[PDB]
């Protein structure tokens, strides 16, 4: 919703539990395959959804 | 740092529209909370919702940046753990 | 060695089944509980669903059946190789399963409590969430697992564990269910997240990253079938 | 919809609604109705529940088939949360704009935090129209007047379309290259510099300064367009009005009450005294919604909703005009069909065998006055 | 001083301090001053600030500057935290002892559990003198009179040197024998026993002998020196009283409330009511410590601090003395240069823009009746 999009608690935890799965991705998806994106790729798949 | 403080700066173009501020028969309200006043949401009740209400150890206008390099500290502690989440999710063992 | 049953994922016609008979039979056809609409459009469908999941289950595990001597890392890039294909499009089955599953229906899930749905005794977007899709899922997934084990040599040796996590993982999300409506009766949170009611399948998603382990397990055994033919 | 399934003895010994009035039950697209009565909170709350230090007055409908045009509580509009006090009586009014036709029951409802939802009496409305019609006119302190219904969308396209655009660029610009099996070997042989070219790095910079370019250049035009924008407001109302309702001369004592299981019908002993000024008669009793009617002393006009009427569902073995002073006790029995239909015989699984209910009595004249009875109910096993 | 900081509703929706005095503003050491006056605690108190019941009346100052003497509300000493009612109002009084030459702004402040520092007006102090000249002389229960500024001090010094020097010796008679080095080669190569000898384990029991000797020697001697000693008390104070002050016949009812932004101005329109037996006329409006008085009906004679005196900051359209009964609407203006110097024009960046105030009106023959303001305040972008 967007009226609960406020200024301390949104700001603090979206950014926070956002960025779980891009790190654990990327803890293989980089020194198996140097493959760059990864965290691109997790933000995209959350955003179609 | 960077994931905790680009989040509201890269979301605010998105939102500004909807901080107009609005006098609703004799309140004020941003167009949000008119949007949130308007469609009912039976199941969600005004209370619960967890936004920024202001306290007296809290100041006039320091709660987004406060709240962006707060939410980038504690992002890099989050992203160091799941770093090694993410290695052992990457196992190969067989057992 | 595909291009066969890869096209052949009915899963949309059935799902865009249920998304319809969602949206016709359970708008206000399913509001109530009461007695006869309800337990007409949406009890039978839960109990069919329940008996044809078991069965379906049941059945189509039988790889074992179908298993035998798997020594295809002495055969050529043709026999095994074909094989990784195979896996390869199982695994593709259980990705499209785990998205309807894990993120379609379960945020439809989500935005039918916040409109009237008090989840109190029940809700008809749960026989199509707990009930249709995550056995959906857990069955394809357990497919995909007993294919690669009783068809693959780099997998005879005891039970990949990062497989066993994209895998029954995914599946303690299911017996979870009994978290919620136990979280959300005695200890209720009407939202999705402050109540860590939820957390118990929040520890769910994450055993959904086991997919990263079957990934270099299969670019393993697979990379030593492709490293003499380079050019 | 969902007050069938909970607690019979939470419904009983909670929030009484009375006094409702719809202003109408057939209402086209852009057309308002309201809805007006009065609540009185049960002093005997339930335990679990937390006391109403913050409720919500909400509606009851399966998704914003109305828009909440207004609501007011003792005449103040509360799109905050506000406080109640045990025991008292509050006036209150919501006026609802149709937005999506079909056929809705419309229930009143009251979220208390650490409780529930407390759901009133729903009414069966019908809204006849095109969805496509709906207008939500809005003028704000600048004025600019805008349409709350559709406004800003094409900036939320652009702007989440142009960002998903950038991140698709991004693993296009490596899709393209072979990955996976060259780069897995390349590493295990010990050629981590796969892709990683300078060529690479360099676009890598590109998008991370055309993107952090693009925040700052953003933020600047944003701020330049909407000049004034306040915070998320928010906050409770603790100052809310109740109703100085003088105290019900008529004083009534329950001295037992028991239930048949199974049946539909619920008996109680009262002992009545009429400390009033002129003779009273027991007219109504209203328990969970449910409104049971002595047909001998009051019917109903206000289109209750049936189903939750019952016109001759109140019988008194002595409804003869009880006269000032004049104490007496009398059999009362309240049974309908709604006692099973709306699960209130479901009293049995409840391990609080008590309720509660809303006495109305009538003068000569047909004044009313409203009596609180609450007791233990007593399973009487046929 | 930091009051500036916190939030513009907060300080306008708590606590109002008035009928401030204050017995001085020029005190030596060892001198006393005074400040009485009387507090109300608003009825529509922040939600994210508990409820007072827990509640201490501090003193704002630069550290003890001043010493607190004693401190009463409604006559009791209040050494201890107390508890307060929302709508009630106290009458405060505070005691100080000057200690420390300087210029100091005082402030009356009270601390809320839960809450946070509620900052009254401060005033500024000068205290001159020097401060090797403050005295603190108190009697005890044995009596035995005591200065408390010095006393015990030659204990604490002796005793911490003691065993400071105690375990410096430890370290001593391990640090001349060469460290680190040897050490490292003699474990490394098997000689774990490198400096640990019979006569350096010895040394070690003599220390830990010594050591736990002392102690009990000293706790002796202790108990013997001072045979009466209490625990450290404490406990809230539930106890406290407030003033019966007669309900105000004059009723105000907010009709709206704006402000200019920017601007230093703020505009009412109030619906009055002169129920009382005298005509009255609007005197003050007193918000957030600020003091706006209209100068042709009443003027300060308190000395109030003038950062937070308005003399003529009250604009009242019509001030003709309203007599008996007849209602009336005004529009009052309340305007002066520390609604921008206090910060109080950042009521936008708040997420409640409401207010609360506290109206003062006189008779012919000069007496006062205090209201009770409070509505949403509405920004009116010029
Ligand atoms: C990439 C740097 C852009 C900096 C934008 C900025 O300073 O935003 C401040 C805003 C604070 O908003 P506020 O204090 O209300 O003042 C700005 C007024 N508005 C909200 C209307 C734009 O909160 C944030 O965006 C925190 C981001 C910190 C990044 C270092
Ligand atoms: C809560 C974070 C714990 C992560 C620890 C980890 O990386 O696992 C090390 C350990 C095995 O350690 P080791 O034999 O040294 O193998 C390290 C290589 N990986 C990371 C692939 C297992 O693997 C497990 O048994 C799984 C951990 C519990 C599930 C969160
Ligand atoms: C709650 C997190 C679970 C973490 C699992 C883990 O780290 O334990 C490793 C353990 C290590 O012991 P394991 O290798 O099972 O014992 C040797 C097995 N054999 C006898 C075949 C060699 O194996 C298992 O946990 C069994 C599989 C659990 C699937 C969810
Ligand atoms: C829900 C359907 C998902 C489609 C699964 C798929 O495409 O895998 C093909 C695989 C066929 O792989 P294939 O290499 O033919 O089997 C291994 C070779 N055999 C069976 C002769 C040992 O099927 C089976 O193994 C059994 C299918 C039963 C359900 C339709
Ligand atoms: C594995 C779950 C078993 C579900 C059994 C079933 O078909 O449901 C009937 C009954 C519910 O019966 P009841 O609510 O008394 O009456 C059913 C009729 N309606 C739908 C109108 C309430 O369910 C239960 O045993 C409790 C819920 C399952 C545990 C999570
Ligand atoms: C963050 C604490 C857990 C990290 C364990 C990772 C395995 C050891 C590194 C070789
Ligand atoms: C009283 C609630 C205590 C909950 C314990 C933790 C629950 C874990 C969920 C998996
Ligand atoms: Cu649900
Ligand atoms: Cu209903
Ligand atoms: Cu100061």
């Amino acid at each position: 919703w967007t009226d609960w999009k406020d200024r301390r608690l949104w700001v603090t935890v979206a950014p926070i539990v956002s960025i779980t799965f891009p790190a654990a991705v990327q803890a293989v998806l980089w020194w198996r395959y140097r493959i760059a994106w990864g965290a691109t790729l997790c933000v995209l798949g959350l955003l179609l959804g | 740092l960077a994931w905790g403080l680009l989040f509201y700066p890269g979301n605010w173009p998105i939102i500004a529209p909807l901080h107009v501020p609005v006098e609703y028969n004799g309140m004020m309200m941003t167009l949000a909370d008119l949007q949130g006043y308007h469609y009912v949401r039976t199941g969600t009740p005004e209370y619960i919702r967890m936004v920024e209400k202001g306290t007296l150890r809290t100041f006039g206008k320091d709660v987004a940046p406060v709240s962006a390099f707060f939410s980038g500290f504690v992002s890099i502690l989050i992203y160091f753990l799941w770093h090694f989440f993410g290695s052992w999710f990457g196992s190969e063992k067989f057992v | 060695k595909k291009n066969i049953i890869a096209g052949a994922s009915l899963y949309l016609v059935f799902y865009a089944w249920v998304r319809w008979y969602e949206g016709v039979y359970g708008w206000s056809a399913g509001l109530d509980s009461f007695a006869p609409e309800f337990e007409t459009y949406w009890m039978n469908f839960l109990y069919i669903e329940m008996v044809l999941e078991v069965l379906v289950a049941s059945v189509l595990w039988g790889y074992i059946w179908k298993s035998r001597d798997r020594k295809v890392m002495s055969i050529t890039p043709r026999e095994e190789l074909r094989r990784h294909f195979t896996h390869w499009t199982w695994l593709m089955m259980y990705g499209i399963a785990i998205y309807f599953g894990a993120s379609y229906f379960t945020e439809q899930d989500g935005t039918w409590h916040q409109t009237i749905v008090r989840d109190t005794d029940f809700t008809p977007s749960h026989i199509i969430e707990f009930y249709l899709s995550y056995p959906i899922y857990i069955i394809t997934g357990g497919a995909s697992f007993l294919y690669a084990k009783t068809r693959l040599p780099t997998y005879q040796q005891g039970l990949s564990l990062q497989y066993l996590v994209v895998v029954v993982g995914p599946f303690m999300i299911l017996p979870n269910v009994g978290l919620n409506e136990w979280g959300h009766t005695f200890w209720f949170m009407e939202e999705l997240f402050v109540a860590p009611l939820h957390y118990g399948f929040v520890f769910f998603g994450w055993s959904a990253l086991g997919v990263l382990g079957v990934i270099n397990i299969e670019l393993g055994a697979l990379s030593k079938l492709l490293k003499k033919d380079l050019a | 919809h969902g007050e069938k399934s909970q607690a019979a003895f939470m419904r009983m010994r909670t929030i009484h609604w009375f006094d409702l009035n719809w202003s109408k039950d057939q209402v086209s697209v852009n057309e308002t109705m309201s809805i007006s009565g009065k609540f009185h909170v049960f002093a005997g709350w339930p335990e679990t529940v937390d006391k109403p230090e913050v409720a919500f007055l909400n509606i009851g409908i399966p998704g914003p088939v109305f828009i909440r045009a207004g609501s007011w509580i003792g005449g103040q509009l509360v799109p905050r949360s506000v406080s109640l006090e045990l025991g008292e009586t509050y006036e209150f009014k919501v006026l609802l704009k149709a937005r999506r036709p079909g056929d809705w029951h419309v229930h009143t409802m009251m979220n208390v935090q650490g409780g529930g939802p407390i759901i009133g009496p729903g009414k069966w409305v019908t809204i006849t129209g095109s969805m496509g019609d709906f207008k939500n006119p809005i003028t704000t302190l600048t004025g600019e007047t805008i349409d709350l219904e559709t406004y800003a969308l094409d900036g939320v396209y652009g702007w989440h379309l142009f960002w998903y655009l950038l991140g698709v660029a991004w693993m296009v610009y490596w899709c393209r290259k072979p990955v996976f099996i060259p780069r897995r070997i390349a590493v295990d042989a010990g050629k981590a510099d796969s892709l990683i070219t300078p060529t690479d790095k360099k676009v890598g910079m590109a998008f991370a300064a055309g993107t952090l370019a693009i925040v700052a250049v953003s933020m600047g035009q944003a701020n330049e367009k909407y000049p004034v924008t306040t915070p998320l407001q928010a906050g409770l109302m603790r100052g809310i009005k109740s109703l100085e309702l003088p105290q019900p001369t008529v004083s009534v004592k329950v001295v037992d009450a028991s239930y048949r299981v199974p049946g539909r019908a619920m008996q109680m002993t009262l002992e009545i005294t009429n400390n009033g000024d002129s003779a009273v008669r027991l007219a109504e009793f209203n328990t969970a919604s449910v409104r049971f009617l002595d047909a001998d002393v009051y019917e109903d006009d206000t289109n209750y909703p049936d189903d939750l009427l019952a016109e001759e569902g109140l019988s008194v073995s002595d409804n003869s005009p009880l006269a000032p002073g004049e104490t007496r006790t009398v059999d009362v029995t309240a049974s309908d069909a709604a006692w099973e239909v709306y699960r209130l015989a479901d009293l049995i699984y409840d391990p609080d065998s008590r309720f509660a209910g809303l006495l109305f009595f009538i003068d000569e004249d047909g004044n009313r006055q409203m009596t609180m009875v609450d007791a233990p109910l007593i399973p009487t096993f046929i």
